[PDB]
C-alpha cells in the first residue's frame, strides 16, 4: 500500500484478513480485539484447516513480488522462470507441454540476449513483454493434414490441391490483410523487382486458392449487418471474380437480351442469400438451402405451447405443531413467504461478488446491524466507546474522521431514541409459550417479558409490518395468560401500543392469523402490509371506529395506496420487488380490489386496537 | 506496438478512489465534516464529474488559485462568519431601537416575528462556528430586504452590520469548486499515467495524442508529412465535429498551397451533442472560411412535403434562434411532382397536425391520448390499404399502403414502449429500432446467469431450484412442488445438469446451451408465447457473446464472473452489446429520431413531438469565444444560455424528424403545461421547439395556439382535433403454412482415416500435449517430489517431461569422440535453468 | 531462521500448514520458543487434545522431532511459564489472548472457555430437588421388588431424581436401559397433573434407534395408566439434529438465546460426547431442565482425548458423601456406603456406578 | 427495464387528479386566509401604537 | 373501477410525486403560519382588554 503511494490504513488487506481469520480460529469473537483485530467466528473447527492452505498461497506471492521487483543481468534471469513454474503449478500430462514451451521461449529469449554480450541491467517488464509477444507470434499447425477437415488461415506460399476449397470472412476491409511499412524503410520508398509486400502476398494467395480448387470452390461473405440490417460489401477480389464470371457467361434463354442484362441475371443466379435466424421456416423447404439441422424444425413448425401462469393452486395440510418463528416469518412478507417457504425458492446468486474497495459509507443491512447493536448497548447504559472500538477493530467503520462523524450522529440519534425506552423499562424474564389454537400447537419464546407488558425497541422507521409482529407477540402473550400492555418504539418518534386483551379474544384473533397462514401456504395471499396499511389509515376513523365511505376519503385512500405501492424516486416502494414482479407484470383493478379486501380483512384489528 | 482498451470506467473509478484516499484522509475532523456534508463518498463525487472527465477538458469560469488549499479556504470562510458574528454581537441592542425609529410598514415586518428572528440570530451567533450553515433570519435582516419592506417617503434603517450581512449573503459559502477542479486535474493525470504505464490506448486518447503532437514543436514536420501524404482532404458529416478534430484539420490544411479541404455538412442536423459533438465548433469554422455552397434541390420528398416544411421554418426571422444557421428554401425534383397520398378516394395534405382538446393538459394524459390516436390512425391506414381505398400514387401508378411503409418516430426508449403497447392493443405487430441499447440490461441476461450458476454446481439444491423457477425455463409451481416431493425425479434432473456441465467442460459454452434448449424445448415455447421472439434473439446473442468471452478466459468460473460483471454495469456505447433487430418481417417500425437520421419513410408519425425537457446544469458555450464554459457556482446567467442551447438543439431535432417523411407526416400538438399555477397563466408550449415555431416565440394560451394553428393552415397544412379512436383490433387474414421437413443424412462421414503416433495410439492421457511440442519427451509424465537431493546423485535429478527433453537435447548435439568438456556442461546447465 | 525449519517440517508432514501459519502470525515477533510452543499447541488441537502441558514442551525421550531440531534456536529455558507470560500471545485469562497458561497447561481460548463452562456447570449450576420421600419410596418399591439387599439401580434412580444433572455409569448388558425406564416411570408417577416432556438423544443414529427400541421394550414391561403412557417419549434423534446444526456453517439453531423445549433430557452413550459438544449442549439447556447421561467409565470413548465422561466418572470410585449416604439410606430403605474423605460434594453426589450385570 | 411503464386503473388515475385539484383549492384558500390575517394584525397594531 | 388502463412513462410519474409532496409541505407551512397569526391576534386582543 505504501509502495502504491497510498495512505496505509492497516486494514482491509490480505494480511489483515488472514490474521483476523486465524485469531478467530484461536480466540472466540466474544472476547474482544487482540492487538486491534477482531477474531472471525466462522473460521473454526476442522474446516479451519482450509484457512491455513490459503495463507500458504499468499505466503508464496509476497515472496515472489519482492524478488521480481529488482532488475538483474540477463544471466541471472535464467533460473527464475523454471523456479517460478514448479512453485506455483502441479503439472499434469497436458500441462507439462505448455510449461516446456514457456521454458523454451524464455531460454531462447535470454540466449539471444546473452549472444550479444549485453551486460547492463534489464528490468522484468522488458522480458515479460518480449515473452507475451513471442507467445502470440507462435502458431500451431500440427493437425493440418490429420484427416479431419482442415480449418485454418490463408498462409503464403502454401498451395495444396484440394477437391473442395471454401473461403470465409471475405468482407471488405477484412481481406486482403493490410500491413503498413515503418515509414523510414528505404526499400518501401523505391520499389524494385523481387520485393515482397503482404498486400501482393494476399492478392496472389487468392489466385492460388482459385486455381487450387480441383472440383468445387465456395466463397462466403457478410452482405448484411445483423444489427441494423444495413448493406455490407465484399472484398474487391471476390467482386472482380463475380464480375468476370458474369461478363464471361450467359444463362440459357437469355440470348435475346443484351450483355448487361445477361450479366446481371447470371450474377443473381449464383448469389444465395440465406435467412437471418436458424429457426426461420424458409430454411426447411425443398430447395438448394434445405437445412440438415432438425433441432430448429420444431420451432419453425411453430408447434408449441405458451407459458402458463406460474402460480397454481396447491393442496396444503396444516401440521399439528407450528413454531411461533414460522408465523412471524410468514407475516413478515406473505407474498414472499409463499415462494420462499412453500416452494423453497430463493432468487439469489450462489456467490456474491466482493466489493472492490473498502467501505466509505454504510447503507442497508451493514448500517442497520450497527444501529441495532448501538441501541441495545445504549438502552442498558453500556459504554459506547467500547462498542466503537470493537467496530473499529472489525473494520466496518470508515477510516479516520468520517467514521467518527458517522458514529457521533448515530450515537446522538440512538441516545434520543433510548431516552424513551429507559423510562418504561423494568427487569423481566423470558417465559416459554405453549398454546393450542384450533387444534394446532404453538411453541415459542418471548424475550424480556415484564409484568408491565411487552417492551420492544427497534432502530427502524415506523411501518405496519412492525405493528403486525408486535400484534402477533401480543396475541401470543395474552392467550398464554397475563395482564400487560404492548409497547414498541421506533425511529423518528414512532410508537405502536396495544392495550391488554382477554384470553378468549386473543385466541379468536390468533385463530384468524393461523387461518391466514394456512390460506397463504396454499395460494399466495394478496396482503400488502404497507399499502393496505395506508388504505386502512385513510379509510378507518379512530374516533367513531368505522370505515368512511366518502368519495373524497376514497380518493385520498386510493392516492395514498398507489403512492405506497409505486413509491417516489428516493424510496423504491413496496410494489418494486422480485416476488411481486413474479406474480403480475402490471397492476389490475381486479387485483387491486382483491388486495384491498384481503389486506383490510387481515389488518383491520391493527388499526382498531392501536393507541 | 500498443494495445487498445474499449472501456475505461474501472480506471476512472479507481483514480477517483485514489484521489479520495490521498486528499480526504489526512483532513482533520473540522474540515472532514464539511467534506462529508458536500459529498457522502468518492462515488458521489465521481457522479458529478464523470461527464467532464470524458473528452476535452472544459474551461472553468472563475478558477480558484493554484496555491490555495482546502484548509486555507476553510479558515477564510470561518473568519468571514466570525466577523459577521462579532459585528452582530455588538449590534444586538441598537437594532431594536433603530427598527422602531425606521419608517418601515410593520404589517410586512411583525414585531412578534421580529422578536423571534432576533432571538434566532442571537442563538446562532453565540454558538461555535463548527459549520457553514446559516439561519434564515439573516436574509430578513439584509439591507436590501429592509430597503424593500421600507415604506417610501420615510427614513430607511441603515447600520454597518446590515451592510455586512448583504455582502455575505450575496454569494453562497462552500468548498465545492476547489475540490472539483483538483479532482478533475488529479483524476485526468492519474488515468493518463496508468494508461501510459500499461501501454494501452483509447479512441479518445488517439485524438488527444495527435492534437498534442501537432501543437508541440515537432508538430510542424508532422503536419508537413501528413499534408504530403494526402493532398486533398474531404470531411463528411462536418456538423458533428469536436474542437480537437477541427484544430487538427486546420493545423494540416489552413493556408497551404496546392491543397484542398472540402468540409461537407449540414448545420440544421447537428443532433449528436451527447456524444461530444460541438455545433459551436462548426460556427467558428464557418466564419473562418469565406466560400459557402448549398444544394437547392430536394430529391427525396414530395413538393407539398417540402413546401410545408419551408413554410413552417420561415415564420420567424431566426427559426433556429442562431444567426450563424440561416435557412434557405430548397426546391423540389421534377420527377417527384406527381407524388401524392390518397385516402378513401380523397387526396390528403402533406402535413397534418392533431390538436388535443382542453384549456390545459398534463404530460402523461397528452402522451396517452396521442398514443391511442396514433394507434387508431395506423390501424385505419392499414385497413384502408388492405381494402385498397388508400394508395400512394406516382403519376398514374398507384400502390397499396402496406405495414412496411408506416413509421413512428419517438425521442426516448420509454415512449417507444408506450407506442408499442398501444399498437399491440390493436393487434398490430411492430419492431423497435434504436442506437443506444445493451443486451445485458435485459432480464434474459440475469436468467442466463442463474442458469449458468446452476449448471456449474448441480449438486446444490437451492441454486438449481432457483434456476428452474426462472421464466426462461417455463415451469409452473406445480412442477416445482412435484420435483420437491419426489427424490427420484430430482436426482434425474441433477444428473441431467451434470451432463450439461460435462458438455460445457468438453465442447464449450454454446454447445451446452444448444443441448439445454433442445432438451427442454425452450425456443419452441418461447416462440409460442407472445413476445418471445425478442427473448429468443436476446438469448442467442448472449450465447454468442458468452462463447466469444469464454474463448479468451482462463477458467469456466471466470466466464460466470465476466457475465455477472457485465450484467452489473452494462455499456451502451459498445457496438457489440447493441441489441439486434427483433424480426426481419415487414412490420411497423418504431425508430428513434437519432437513428432515423439519413433514412426515408413514406408515412411518418410523431405522437410526442410537443413534449420537452428543461436542463438545470450550467454548462454552455461563449457566444463570442465559441469555447465550452462550465460554471461551478451555477449562476442563473449560465443556466439561461444552457436553456437557449437546449432549445436550439430541440429545434434541430424537430427539423431532423420532420425532414424524414416522403409522402405524409403527422404531428401531435397540444397545450402542454408543466405545473399549472393559474388557469389564466400562459402555457409552456413556447418552451417547446414546435410551439416556438407555431407561436413565433410568444407565450399564449390554448385558444391562441388554436388560432395560430388555424392561421398557419393552407393547402399543404391541415389540422384536425384528436379524439380517442374506436378500440377495434386490426383483422389480418390467416395464411396457410406448407409442411416443413428437414433433410436426413443417408451416409455418415467416417473418422477412420487419421494420422497417428505411437504416443497418441497408446497413451490417451497426454491429450494435446503432442500438438504443443512436437518433440516433447512424452515417455516420462507425472512428476514427483524432487524437493531436496542429499548427494546430488543422478537418481535424484529432477524428473519430468522438461528434464527429459533437456537430457535428450544434451545427447543430441554432443560430440561422442572428444572427451566431455566441463565448461560446455556448465553452459548447458545455465541455459537450461538448472543449478550450477 | 525458525520459519525455514517450520516450512521444512511442513514439507515432511511433521506439522500441518495451518499450525505453522498460525504460529508465524501470532508469535512472529515473540521468542522462537513461544512460536514453537504455539505451533505444537495448534498441532495438538488438530489432533484433538484439550491442552498441552508444559512438561511436553521440555525435551524428553519421546517428543516431537521438530522440537529437537529447534533446540539450538530455543537454547535452554530455566522456566517455560515465565518466558510465555512475558509474551503478548500467552496470558492467564485476565485479558483476551489466543493462548491461556492455566497452571502447568496451555489452552486455546475456545478450549479454555469450554473447560471452564463444564467445570462451572458440574460444580454450581446443579441444584438439589426436594420432593416427597414417601411417594418416591412407594414408587421405587413398586419398581424394585427385592428390598432385602442394597440395589445399585434404585440408588441410581434416587440420585437421578434428587439431583438435576446426574450420570448413571455401568457396563454393557448391566441393565442400564431398564434402570432408565424405571427412572422415567417413577418421574411420570411423581407429577401426574403437571405437564411432562421427556426428550431422548444420542451421538449416533444407530445408538438412538437402539435406545428407542430398548426403552420401549423396558417400558412395556411394567403396567402404567393412560395418562402415564401419554408422557412416554415417542422417539429419539441425533444430537446434531436436536441442536439444529446447519450443514454449511457452524451456527446452531438452539443457541443460548433460544433454549430447548424440554423438561427432562436423557443422553444415551455419553462416552462419545466430547468437550465441545458437551459445552454447546450445556448452553442450550434451561435452568429447570434435569439431564441424565448414560455410559461407562472404562469405555475407550470416555478416556479418549477431548472426552468428558472419563474424567467425571473418575471421582465416582471415592463414593458418596457422608450426608448423602444417610439421605440415600433413608430413601432406598437400605444401607448406602459412605466415601472416605471430602474431595468434591456436588460432583460425587451426582454419580452412581452399576456393578451388577 | 420493465419499470419503464406504470399501469394504473382509470378510476385510480382520475382520483389522483381530483386529490391534486383539492390540494390546489386548499392552497388558494389558505393564501387568502393568511392575507386576511396579516391585513387584520396591521390595523390592530396601529390602534395599539 | 373502470376497466380502461392508462400508461405513463417512469420519468412522467415522478414529477407528480414531487409536486404532491411539495403541495403537502406548502400546506403544512400554511397551517403553522395561520396558527401563529390566530395566536398573535388573540394575544393582542387580551393585551388591549
Amino acid at each position: 500500500v505504501r509502495e502504491l503511494e497510498l495512505p496505509a490504513t492497516g486494514q482491509h488487506t490480505w494480511r489483515f484478513g488472514l490474521t483476523r481469520m486465524l485469531l478467530g480460529y484461536a480466540m472466540e469473537s466474544a472476547q474482544g480485539e487482540w492487538q486491534s483485530v477482531l477474531p472471525y467466528d466462522e473460521s473454526s473447527g476442522l474446516i479451519a484447516e482450509l484457512v491455513g492452505h490459503l495463507a500458504s498461497l499468499l505466503m508464496q506471492l509476497n515472496i515472489w513480488r519482492r524478488g521480481l521487483a529488482q532488475e538483474r543481468p540477463l544471466e541471472e534471469w535464467l533460473p527464475v522462470c523454471r523456479d517460478m513454474l514448479n512453485a506455483f503449478f502441479l503439472p499434469d500430462a497436458e500441462t507439462e507441454a505448455a510449461m516446456t514451451l514457456i521454458e523454451q521461449q524464455w531460454q531462447a529469449i535470454i540466449a539471444e540476449g546473452l549472444g550479444a554480450q549485453y551486460g547492463d541491467a534489464v528490468p522484468l517488464s522488458l522480458l515479460r513483454d518480449e515473452l507475451a509477444q513471442r507467445l502470440d507470434q507462435e502458431r500451431i499447425s500440427q493437425r493440418f493434414l490429420a484427416g479431419p477437415v482442415n480449418i485454418c488461415t490463408l498462409m503464403p506460399m502454401r498451395s495444396i490441391p484440394f477437391k473442395v476449397v471454401c473461403l470465409l470472412g471475405m468482407n471488405d476491409g477484412v481481406y486482403p490483410r493490410q500491413l503498413a511499412p515503418l515509414g523510414f524503410d528505404l526499400m518501401s520508398q523505391k520499389p524494385k523487382r523481387g520485393d515482397r509486400s503482404r498486400r501482393d502476398d494476399d492478392r496472389y494467395l487468392f489466385l492460388e486458392a482459385l486455381i487450387s480448387a480441383q472440383q468445387k470452390l465456395y466463397i462466403s461473405y457478410i452482405g448484411r449487418s445483423i444489427q441494423d440490417n444495413s448493406e455490407r460489401f465484399p472484398s474487391v477480389l471476390v467482386q472482380e471474380l463475380i464480375d468476370y464470371i458474369g461478363q464471361s457467361h450467359y444463362l440459357p434463354g437469355d440470348e435475346a437480351l443484351n450483355c448487361d442484362e445477361s450479366e446481371a441475371r447470371v450474377k443473381a443466379h449464383l448469389t444465395c442469400l440465406h435467412t437471418r435466424m436458424p429457426f426461420d421456416p424458409q430454411n426447411y423447404q425443398p430447395g438448394e438451402r434445405q437445412s440438415y439441422a432438425r433441432e430448429w424444425l420444431p420451432a419453425a413448425s411453430q408447434a408449441g405451447k405458451a407459458h402458463s401462469e406460474f402460480v397454481q393452486p396447491l393442496p396444503f395440510t396444516l401440521p399439528e405443531t407450528v413454531p411461533l418463528e414460522t408465523l412471524q416469518r410468514f407475516w413478515a412478507h406473505p407474498v414472499r413467504a409463499f415462494f420462499q417457504m412453500r416452494l423453497q425458492v430463493n432468487f439469489r446468486t450462489e456467490d456474491s461478488e466482493i466489493p472492490d474497495t473498502e467501505p466509505f459509507i454504510l447503507e442497508g443491512l451493514s448500517r442497520y446491524q450497527i444501529n441495532q447493536q448501538l441501541l441495545n448497548a445504549l438502552v442498558e447504559q453500556d459504554d459506547a466507546e467500547r462498542l466503537f472500538r470493537r467496530f473499529r477493530a472489525a473494520g466496518d467503520l470508515p477510516y479516520g474522521a468520517f467514521g467518527e462523524i458517522f458514529w457521533e450522529t448515530q450515537c446522538q440519534e440512538m441516545q434520543q431514541l433510548a431516552d424513551r425506552v429507559i423510562a418504561c423499562r423494568q427487569p423481566g424474564q423470558s417465559m416459554e409459550i405453549d398454546l393450542a389454537c384450533n387444534g394446532v400447537q404453538i411453541t415459542g419464546w418471548l424475550p424480556q417479558v415484564q409484568p408491565d407488558g411487552l417492551l420492544r425497541w427497534r432502530p427502524s422507521l415506523l411501518s405496519v409490518a412492525q405493528g403486525m409482529q408486535l400484534w402477533l407477540e401480543h396475541l401470543v402473550y395474552c392467550a398464554s395468560g397475563g395482564n400487560g400492555e404492548s409497547r414498541l418504539f421506533l425511529r423518528k418518534d414512532g410508537e405502536w401500543r396495544f392495550p391488554p386483551l382477554a384470553a378468549e379474544q386473543a385466541l379468536h384473533y390468533l385463530s384468524q392469523l393461523i387461518e391466514g397462514y394456512r390460506e397463504g401456504m396454499s395460494a399466495p395471499l394478496l396482503v400488502l402490509p404497507e399499502s393496505g396499511g395506508a388504505w386502512l389509515k385513510t379509510c378507518y376513523d379512530a374516533q367513531n371506529d368505522a370505515m368512511l365511505d366518502d368519495d373524497s376519503t376514497l380518493q385520498k385512500a386510493r392516492t395514498k395506496f398507489l403512492q405506497a405501492y409505486e413509491g417516489n424516486m428516493m424510496v423504491r416502494g413496496e410494489g418494486d420487488d422480485i416476488w411481486y414482479q413474479r406474480l403480475w407484470r402490471q397492476l389490475t383493478p381486479e387485483t387491486m380490489e382483491a388486495i384491498v379486501e384481503q389486506s383490510q380483512r387481515f389488518l383491520l384489528p391493527l388499526f382498531r386496537f392501536n393507541q | 506496438e500498443q494495445q487498445l482498451i474499449e472501456d475505461e470506467s474501472l480506471l476512472r473509478y479507481q483514480a477517483c478512489a485514489d484521489f479520495w484516499r490521498r486528499h480526504c484522509y489526512p483532513l482533520p475532523r473540522e474540515i472532514a465534516q464539511v467534506v462529508f456534508e458536500t459529498w457522502k463518498g468518492p462515488q458521489a463525487l465521481l457522479r458529478d464529474i464523470n461527464r467532464y472527465l470524458q473528452g476535452e477538458a472544459p474551461v472553468i469560469k472563475a478558477p480558484p488559485p493554484d496555491d490555495e488549499t482546502l484548509a486555507s479556504r476553510h479558515a477564510q470562510i470561518v473568519a468571514r462568519i466570525d466577523t459577521v458574528k462579532q459585528q452582530w454581537r455588538d449590534a444586538v441592542g441598537e437594532l431594536d431601537a433603530l427598527i422602531e425609529s425606521s419608517g418601515i410598514d410593520r404589517r410586512k415586518f411583525n414585531r412578534s416575528n421580529q422578536a423571534k428572528w432576533i432571538d434566532k440570530i442571537s442563538a446562532w451567533a453565540e454558538e461555535e462556528t463548527n459549520s457553514y450553515q446559516l439561519p434564515e433570519s439573516l436574509e430578513k435582516f439584509s439591507q436590501r430586504f429592509l430597503e424593500d419592506r421600507t415604506k417610501a417617503g420615510g427614513e430607511t434603517p441603515r447600520h454597518p452590520l446590515f451592510e455586512a450581512i448583504d455582502q455575505l449573503l450575496a454569494e453562497p459559502l462552500s468548498i465545492r469548486d476547489l475540490v472539483i477542479t483538483r479532482a478533475l486535474a488529479e483524476i485526468r493525470e492519474t488515468v493518463a499515467r496508468e494508461k501510459r504505464r500499461r501501454g494501452e490506448l483509447g479512441f479518445d486518447d488517439m485524438l488527444s495524442r495527435l492534437d498534442s503532437a501537432l501543437r508541440s514543436e515537432s508538430g510542424e514536420v508532422l503536419a508537413a508529412a501528413i499534408r504530403t501524404r494526402f493532398p486533398v482532404a474531404m470531411i463528411d458529416e462536418f456538423q458533428d465535429t469536436d474542437p480537437q478534430q477541427y484544430r487538427i484539420f486546420r493545423r494540416i490544411w489552413h493556408h497551404q498551397p496546392e491543397t484542398a479541404l472540402l468540409l461537407i455538412g449540414d448545420p440544421k442536423q447537428a443532433i449528436y451533442a451527447f456524444r461530444g459533438a460541438d455545433i459551436f465548433t462548426y460556427m467558428k469554422a464557418r466564419s473562418e472560411v469565406h466560400a459557402h455552397y448549398t444544394l437547392d434541390t430536394n430529391w427525396r420528398s414530395a413538393p407539398g412535403m417540402v413546401n410545408s416544411v419551408n413554410k413552417l421554418f420561415s415564420q420567424t426571422d431566426d427559426a433556429f434562434m442562431f444567426r450563424e444557421i440561416p435557412f434557405i428554401p430548397v426546391k423540389s425534383a421534377g420527377k417527384n411532382q406527381a407524388l401524392r397520398f390518397v385516402f378513401k378516394g380523397e387526396t390528403q395534405p402533406a402535413m397534418k397536425m392533431w390538436l388535443m382538446e382542453g384549456e390545459s393538459c398534463g404530460v402523461g394524459d397528452y402522451q396517452s391520448t396521442m398514443a391511442q390516436v396514433c394507434a387508431a390512425q395506423i390501424r385505419d391506414w392499414l385497413q384502408a390499404g388492405q381494402r385498397g381505398e388508400a394508395l400512394l400514387m406516382n403519376g398514374d401508378d398507384a400502390r397499396p399502403v402496406r405495414a412496411s411503409d408506416i413509421s413512428v418516430l419517438v425521442r426516448s426508449r420509454q415512449e417507444a414502449a408506450q407506442v408499442r403497447d398501444a399498437l399491440t392493443l390493436l393487434e398490430i405487430p411492430s419492431v423497435y429500432l434504436s442506437n443506444r441499447d445493451s443486451v445485458f440490461e435485459t432480464l434474459e441476461a440475469q436468467e442466463m446467469l442463474w442458469l449458468l450458476q446452476a449448471v456449474m454446481t448441480p449438486e446444490r439444491e437451492n441454486t438449481l431450484r432457483s434456476a428452474l423457477a426462472t421464466s426462461m425455463m417455463g415451469l409452473n409451481a406445480l412442477d416445482i412442488e412435484t420435483l420437491n416431493n419426489d427424490e427420484h425425479a430430482w436426482d434425474v434432473v441433477v444428473e441431467e445438469f451434470d451432463g450439461y456441465r460435462q458438455i460445457w467442460r468438453k465442447r464449450g459454452v454454446m454447445p451446452m446451451l444448444r443441448a439445454l434448449m433442445s432438451a427442454r424445448n425452450i425456443a419452441e415455447n418461447l416462440l409460442a408465447t407472445a413476445g418471445g421472439e425478442r427473448r429468443l434473439t436476446d438469448i442467442l446473442h448472449i450465447s454468442e457473446l458468452l462463447q466469444e468471452a469464454g474463448t479468451q478466459l482462463e477458467s469456466e468460473h471466470a466466464l460466470v464472473r465476466w457475465l455477472s460483471q457485465h450484467i452489473l454495469e452494462p455499456d451502451s456505447n459498445a457496438s457489440s452489446q447493441q441489441m439486434r433487430l427483433e424480426s426481419d418481417k415487414h412490420l411497423v417500425q418504431i425508430v428513434t429520431i437519432h437513428k432515423s437520421k439519413g433514412l426515408e419513410y413514406p408515412l411518418v408519425w410523431l405522437p410526442f413531438i410537443t413534449n420537452f425537457r428543461v436542463q438545470e446544469q450550467a454548462f454552455y458555450h461563449d457566444r463570442h469565444s465559441f469555447e465550452a464554459v462550465l460554471d461551478l457556482n451555477a449562476a442563473p446567467e449560465s443556466v439561461d444560455l444552457a436553456e437557449a442551447e437546449r432549445l436550439a438543439e430541440d429545434l434541430r431535432l424537430l427539423y431532423v424528424a420532420l425532414t424524414r417523411s416522403v409522402w405524409h407526416c403527422s404531428l401531435g400538438v397540444a397545450p402542454l403545461v408543466r405545473r399549472r399555477g393559474d388557469k389564466k397563466g400562459d402555457t409552456d408550449v413556447h418552451q417547446s421547439a414546435l410551439g416556438r415555431l407555431l407561436q413565433k416565440g410568444e407565450p399564449q394560451d390554448a385558444a391562441g395556439l388554436r388560432t395560430c394553428i388555424e392561421a398557419l393552415c393552407d393547402d399543404d397544412i391541415a389540422w384536425q382535433t384528436a379524439q380517442t379512436g374506436d378500440n377495434q383490433p386490426w383483422q389480418v387474414n390467416d395464411v396457410s403454412t406448407a409442411e416443413l421437413n428437414a433433410k436426413t443424412l443417408q451416409r455418415l462421414p467416417g473418422d477412420n482415416w487419421r494420422v497417428t503416433s505411437y504416443s497418441g495410439l497408446q497413451q490417451r492421457g497426454h491429450g494435446i500435449a503432442q500438438d504443443l511440442m512436437p518433440r516433447l519427451d512424452v515417455d516420462a509424465a507425472g512428476v514427483a517430489s524432487v524437493v531436496e537431493e542429499p548427494t546430488l546423485t543422478p537418481h535424484q535429478f529432477p524428473r519430468g517431461a522438461s528434464p527429459g527433453t533437456f537430457l535428450h537435447s544434451l545427447f543430441e548435439d554432443l560430440d561422442f569422440t572428444q572427451p566431455v568438456d566441463p565448461n560446455w556442461v556448465r553452459e548447458k546447465l545455465e541455459l537450461g535453468g538448472f543449478e550450477s | 531462521k525458525l520459519q525455514k525449519q517450520l516450512l521444512e517440517a511442513v514439507e515432511h508432514k511433521q506439522l500441518r500448514p495451518l499450525d505453522v501459519q498460525f504460529a508465524l502470525t501470532v508469535a512472529g515477533d515473540e521468542h522462537p520458543a513461544v512460536t514453537l510452543a504455539a505451533a505444537l499447541l495448534s498441532h495438538d488441537a488438530g489432533e484433538g487434545h484439550v491442552c498441552l502441558p508444559l512438561s511436553r514442551l521440555e525435551n524428553n525421550e519421546a517428543s516431537h522431532p521438530l522440537l529437537a531440531t529447534c533446540v539450538s534456536e530455543i537454547g535452554e529455558l530455566q522456566n517455560w511459564e515465565e518466558c510465555l507470560l512475558a509474551s503478548q500471545a500467552v496470558s492467564r485469562g485476565d485479558e483476551p489472548t489466543p493462548m491461556i497458561l492455566c497452571g502447568d497447561r496451555l489452552y486455546l481460548n475456545r478450549m479454555w472457555c469450554n473447560e471452564r463452562t463444564v467445570a462451572r456447570f458440574f460444580n454450581e449450576v446443579n441444584h438439589a430437588i426436594e420432593v416427597d420421600e414417601a411417594l418416591l419410596a412407594q414408587t421405587l418399591d413398586k419398581l424394585f421388588p427385592v428390598s432385602d439387599e442394597i440395589n445399585w439401580q434404585k440408588v441410581a434412580a434416587a440420585v437421578a431424581l434428587t439431583r438435576r444433572i446426574s450420570v448413571i455409569s455401568g457396563g454393557p448388558g448391566t441393565g442400564k436401559t431398564t434402570t432408565v425406564a424405571k427412572l422415567l416411570a417413577a418421574l411420570i408417577q411423581m407429577a401426574d397433573g403437571e405437564r411432562c416432556r421427556i426428550r431422548l438423544a444420542a451421538p449416533t443414529g444407530k445408538a438412538a434407534a437402539r435406545l428407542t427400541e430398548s426403552l420401549g421394550k423396558a417400558l412395556r414391561q411394567l403396567p402404567l395408566t393412560d395418562e402415564q403412557k401419554k408422557r412416554i417419549p415417542e422417539d429419539a434423534s441425533t444430537l446434531h439434529r436436536l441442536l439444529g446444526a446447519q450443514p454449511g456453517s457452524q451456527r446452531l439453531r438452539h443457541h443460548a438465546g433460544n433454549p430447548l423445549h424440554l423438561d427432562v433430557l436423557v443422553v444415551d452413550e455419553a462416552s462419545m460426547i466430547d468437550l465441545p459438544m458437551m459445552s454447546r449442549l450445556i448452553d442450550a439447556l434451561p435452568d429447570h431442565a434435569r439431564v441424565i447421561f448414560l455410559g461407562d467409565r472404562d469405555q475407550l470413548a470416555s478416556v479418549e482425548a477431548g472426552a468428558v465422561l472419563g474424567d467425571i466418572c473418575a471421582y465416582a470410585n471415592a463414593g458418596f458423601t457422608a450426608e448423602r449416604a444417610r439421605q440415600l439410606s433413608r430413601l432406598t430403605g437400605t444401607h448406602v456406603p459412605a466415601g472416605t474423605g471430602t474431595e468434591a460434594a456436588s460432583l460425587r453426589d451426582s454419580l452412581c456406578l452399576l456393578q451388577k450385570s | 427495464m420493465s419499470r419503464d411503464l406504470v399501469t394504473i386503473p382509470r378510476d385510480v388515475w382520475n382520483d389522483i387528479q381530483g386529490y391534486i385539484d383539492s390540494l390546489e383549492r386548499e392552497n388558494d384558500s389558505l393564501k387568502n386566509q393568511l392575507m386576511e390575517a396579516d391585513e387584520y394584525v396591521a390595523e390592530l397594531e396601529e390602534k395599539l401604537n
